[PDB]
């Protein structure tokens, strides 16, 4: 999640602009959005054409 | 003495790095090379920064 870069969410779910006037902020939520047996209610988009 | 394709190994999440020195992954396939070296060995994940 930066300017200039690539990847599956960079370039399937989430691009940023190369000139982006910003801020990324970020902190882990291990004890919230994890569940034991896995949360499954967050997706991403692994192929694109 | 081969075709390559280097989106195969560029698009797999399978590595922990795939950084490019002098090229950048998307461009690799328009390219082509007299030849290609793989050097190969086993490291300490502490020293990939080496």
């Amino acid at each position: 999640i930066a300017p200039g870069q690539t990847g599956k969410i960079a370039d399937y779910n989430y691009k940023l602009p190369d000139d982006f006037t910003g801020c990324v902020i970020a902190w882990n939520s291990n004890n919230l959005d994890s569940k034991v047996g896995g949360n499954y209610n967050y997706l991403y988009r692994l192929f694109r054409k | 003495n081969c075709v390559a394709d280097y989106s195969v190994l560029y698009n797999s999440a399978s590595f922990s790095t795939f950084k490019c020195y002098g090229v950048c992954p998307t461009k690799l396939n328009d390219l082509c090379f007299t030849n290609v070296y793989a050097d190969s060995f086993v490291i300490r994940g502490d020293e990939v920064r080496q």
